[PDB]
């Protein structure tokens, strides 16, 4: 996964299934160490995006013109933004949203 | 159906 010093910036993609990223909101998810699974931002086919309160407009997402990719684009990274990172669709709870491959973003004190 | 998942990595 990405590793950053605070204050860094680091660029996620998720690839998921055609089917559904035409047709249903996909979720971002991350999990840190010893803590639980918790919804970070999801997008619409349409590009509308909605945000959890700790994001705070440094996590902005959109959807590849032409694959089936959504981007996780994050700014001003601190410490306690390390956790592993996944996405999912179609989740029956939010703890499900971390069942999937995730990719681990570390942010290290400076 | 269920969940679908993605597969997360850096872009």
């Amino acid at each position: 996964g990405g590793s950053v010093q605070a204050g860094g910036s680091l660029r996620l993609s998720c690839t998921i299934s055609d089917a559904i990223f035409s047709r249903y909101a996909v979720g971002w998810f991350r999990q840190a160490p010893g803590k639980e699974c918790e919804l970070v931002s999801t997008i619409t086919p349409d590009s509308t995006t909605t945000h959890s309160d700790f994001v705070k407009g440094r996590f902005t997402l959109s959807r590849d013109n032409a694959k089936n990719t959504v981007y996780l684009q994050m700014h001003s990274l601190k410490p306690d933004d390390t956790a592993v990172y996944y996405c999912a669709s179609r989740w029956r709870s939010v703890s499900e949203g971390c069942g999937g491959q995730g990719t681990q973003v570390t942010v290290s004190s400076a | 159906e269920g969940v679908v998942h993605g597969v997360a990595t850096v872009a």
